[PDB]
C-alpha cells in the first residue's frame, strides 16, 4: 500500500537522477569542448571572456 | 593541459 | 518499512536538487557564451562560429528549442 | 534573441 507507493516514488526520483546526469553530461560536454579550443588559442577580449564565463565559480562548485 | 570547469563536491 | 522507502526518498529528493543545480550552472555558462557569440555576429571570427557550432550540437534525446 | 541550445525533448 504505502510501501508499493513510495518504491514507486524512489523508481521515479531514480529516473529523475538518470535523466538530470544526462541533460548535465551533454552541457558539460559542450563546455570542455569550447574549453579545448580556448586552450590551444592563447594569445583578443572575446575568446578571453568566453574563458572568464567557463571558469566563474559559484557557492558549491570548485575550480579542478 | 587539464580542465579548469569547476565542478561540485 | 515506510521509514526506510521515505529515506531513500528523501535522499533521492536532494540529489534531484544538487543536479538540477549543477545543471543550471553548466547551462548558464552556456547560455552566456551563447550571449557573447550572438553580440558578436558581426566580427565573422570562425573560431566563435566553432563555438557556436558546438553549442547548438544535438545528441540522443536533445532538442533545438522551438 | 531567443536561445537555439538544445533542451531535453518531452516523452
Amino acid at each position: 500500500d504505502e510501501a508499493a507507493e513510495l518504491m514507486q516514488q524512489v523508481n521515479v526520483l531514480k529516473l529523475t537522477v538518470e535523466d538530470l546526469e544526462k541533460e548535465r553530461d551533454f552541457y558539460f560536454g559542450k563546455l570542455r569542448n569550447i574549453e579545448l579550443i580556448c586552450q590551444e588559442n592563447e594569445g583578443d577580449p572575446v575568446l578571453q571572456r568566453i574563458v572568464d564565463i567557463l571558469y566563474a565559480t559559484d557557492e558549491g562548485f570548485v575550480i579542478p | 593541459k587539464p580542465s579548469k570547469i569547476p565542478t561540485p563536491q
